[PDB]
This record gives structure tokens, sequence and C-alpha cells, in this order.
């Protein structure tokens, strides 16, 4: 989800980040 | 005669889509924003209408009505309320990994019934 911040609060494209 | 913040064309022709559509609008400034541009979704369309949908930087945290914390401030893709997301019924503590869902929502998910 979005967050008020670095999110933009909008969807990007995606981020290299396998999820551990 | 307003239009939305993101292509602005209108509440009546969409300069995103070519499509015509009531624009939302905040409640600290009263800035437009089409759901589809917004990215909402018939329920996040619907909502900001029901209520006030208010434009990010004032979409506070509806939990706390502050949005300090804004850094987690996350945005319902159902309605599009603000949660710090350390605010919500099952805190995030991360934004979540994919779709997240307001309290809204649910409670409107289980009100719905008769
Ligand atoms: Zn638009
Ligand atoms: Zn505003
Ligand atoms: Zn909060
Ligand atoms: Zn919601």
């Amino acid at each position: 989800a979005r967050t008020k911040q670095t999110a933009r609060k909008s969807t990007g494209g995606k981020a290299p980040r396998k999820q551990l | 005669g307003s239009y939305c913040d993101f292509c602005l064309g209108g509440s009546n022709m969409n300069k995103k889509s070519g499509r015509p559509e009531e624009l939302v609008s905040c409640a600290d400034c009263g800035r437009s924003g089409h759901p589809t541009c917004l990215q909402f979704t018939l329920n996040m369309t619907e909502a900001v209408k029901t209520y006030k949908w208010q434009c990010i930087e004032c979409k506070s945290c509806i939990l706390c009505g502050t949005s300090e914390n804004d850094d987690q401030l996350l945005f319902c893709d159902d309605c599009d309320r603000g949660y710090h997301m350390y605010c919500l019924n099952p805190p995030v503590a991360e934004p979540p990994e994919g779709s997240w869902s307001c309290h809204l929502c649910w409670e409107l998910l289980k009100e719905k019934a008769s």
C-alpha cells in the first residue's frame, strides 16, 4: 500500500527488492 | 467549474481517458480529482463522494484525524481513507505487500446486510 511519504501516494512502477 | 489535479480536464471530461466523470474534491482546499486519475475504484470513488476525501496531503489519518506521522499514513484502496500504518486495527508496520484496505470498507462489508 502507498503510505503518505516516499510512496508518493500513487502507484509507481515496481521496485527491485525481493521479500525476505 | 473545477478540474482534476492530475489531468485537469474537468467534471465533464477526463483528459487522461477522454471520458466524462464527476470530479472529487478536497476538504482543506477543495481541489478536484478524477476517481480514475486518482486510481480509485467504484468503492473509493463512491466513498470520496460520501464524505470529505481531502487531497492526499490533507488526507489525514482518519484514525488520528492528524496526518502527523503521515510517513506511515496509508491511503485505502476501497475508500481512500487515511491510516497511519500503526493505527490500523491490524497495524501494517510496513507498506502492505499487495492491496491494503481500511476499516470503513469492511464495516461497509458487514453492515451492507439487512
Ligand atoms: Zn483527470
Ligand atoms: Zn487539500
Ligand atoms: Zn494515525
Ligand atoms: Zn476502505
